[PDB]
């Protein structure tokens, strides 16, 4: 998938 | 556009050997970002999509990185007349960064999925003509450098990406989409986001990036990700050795998130001689605290996450208070969700899990347990306390009865003996902000606590059943 870049978490 | 001395390292035949080319680029008046974005983004295509035939490392050739140079710098500027927009002064204007961004936008395919992996890189753009969000708007800072705009710059907040430009850097426009089923606004600058006190624009305390921080914000979008189950190693390496490049450098100092990211890679793998995964967290938080106002989230909640996974309850505890206490002066607008989601996850997952592990352990026999802690008990508070505070005052309501079960039910995982310890006072001690948590003081120290007056309390309801 996608996640903002350097967003923590899983 | 390539210089001579930007090609004497190649082929690149390892992660090293990238590695000495972000050092040479680093150390250049200015880093080449479409250079090192085309090689990253050859390099994670090879490691992470396409593994077929892998033994080492796919060797990226000069004349294979060159090629991928042409066609963007080619399609640039045969498509942004400069002579169409001039430049007073070292300034661009406004109709040219709409242009730069229009171009990339218009070559995007026409209908794609915009939240896949590895769609961040302009190896991305070029060969499968697709880019992400935040993928756009430094395509067109890449652009922009490559058409010698040395004014536009990469602007970034904790969930978008946009431009910053022009006399002084002081103007901003918006180039990408932001989230799914929002409406376009590029052209426009960010100010009514700024004025209404929203997180996506961080208060006007977002992040104005440099060249070598565009360079650092591209490792950061480095995506090791093979699937759903599978890293590689590689590409975690890779982005692990850039980062301390950059760390070394300085060039992570005004960059939170970054240092967050570092930090977590250290905890999975560390790096003999370089500074703890904590001591990381704590930088992350004070690059807040002294470059953006402590307006940020996210370097509280990496610091949580960290506690989290190492079953540190009060630290844990304490540092999402810490991101509460952040958010508290925020108003939740529209296009927050990510963030609203964030605190929805801690507040009715995480926290619930901790601490039923936590009643587990103490039924045991644990010491020391956070359960029997009231300065646990105070964070838990303090917690809900900037949540309700972030409520006031905002367009769009946070709570609802689906949050009221979960704070009865933390609430009961301490007893009523550790809950009375807590001495609640007005302006372990603890002030409320919110007039919701004011009034609920009354209800924290029954032993039994009152479920119906929490829900009552934490809610807009005000009436109960009438039959």
């Amino acid at each position: 998938r996608w996640r903002f870049p350097a967003r923590p978490g899983t | 556009g390539l210089k001579a001395a930007q090609k004497t390292l190649f082929p690149l035949r390892s992660i090293d050997d990238v590695v000495r080319l972000f050092a040479a680029e680093l150390g250049r008046e200015e880093p080449d970002l479409v250079l090192l974005s085309l090689v990253l983004g050859f390099v994670e295509h090879f490691l992470a999509v396409n593994r077929v035939g892998l033994t080492y490392f796919p060797v990226a050739d000069l004349s294979i990185i060159a090629a991928l140079y042409a066609r963007f710098t080619a399609q640039i500027r045969g498509a942004v007349d400069l002579s169409l927009y001039p430049r007073e002064g070292g300034v661009s204007s406004r109709e040219l960064v709409k242009k730069v961004s229009d171009v990339i936008w218009n070559s995007l395919s026409r209908s794609y999925f915009k939240d896949r992996a590895h769609i961040q890189s302009l190896f991305s753009f070029i060969t499968g003509t697709k880019l992400d969000s935040s993928g756009v708007a430094f395509a067109v800072v890449g652009a922009c450098q490559a058409l010698g705009l040395r004014d536009v710059h990469l602007a970034l907040s904790e969930d978008h990406a946009w431009v910053v430009f022009g006399p002084n850097g002081e103007q901003t426009a918006e180039v990408t989409w932001h989230g799914k089923g929002n409406e376009d606004r590029r052209g426009q600058t960010v100010n009514a986001g700024v004025a209404e006190r929203s997180w996506l624009y961080l208060k006007g305390s977002y992040m104005r990036c440099d060249r070598k921080m565009e360079v650092a914000f591209m490792v950061c979008a480095i995506n090791p990700s093979i699937d759903l189950h599978t890293d590689s190693l590689e590409l975690l390496q890779l982005q692990q050795k850039l980062l301390w490049l950059l760390y070394d450098l300085g060039h992570l100092e005004r960059y939170p998130m970054a240092l967050g990211n570092l930090a977590d890679l250290e905890e999975l793998e560390p790096t003999p001689g370089r500074p703890d995964p904590l001591t990381l967290y704590h930088k992350g938080i004070a690059s807040a605290k002294t470059y953006y106002r402590d307006e940020h989230i996210y370097p509280y909640m990496y610091l949580a996450d960290y506690h989290c996974r190492n079953r540190n309850v009060r630290e844990a505890l304490q540092a999402w208070a810490d991101t509460a206490t952040v958010i508290q002066d925020y108003n939740y607008c529209r296009e927050d969700e990510e963030i609203y989601k964030e605190f929805f996850e801690v507040a009715n997952d995480v926290i619930p899990n901790l601490l039923k592990e936590a009643a587990s352990l103490l039924e045991a026999g644990s010491q020391g347990s956070a359960l029997q802690d009231p300065e646990c008990f105070a964070h838990l508070l303090r917690f809900y306390d900037g949540i309700c505070k972030w409520e006031e005052g905002s367009p769009t309501p946070v709570l609802h009865v689906g949050w009221a079960t979960f704070l009865v039910q933390s609430l009961g995982r301490f007893e009523g003996q550790v809950r009375q310890k807590v001495r609640i006072v007005s302006v372990p001690v603890l002030t409320f902000q919110s007039e919701k948590m004011k009034g609920m003081k009354e209800l924290l120290v029954a032993t039994k606590i009152n479920s119906s007056a929490i829900k009552l309390q934490l809610t807009a309801q005000s009436q109960v059943q009438m039959k």
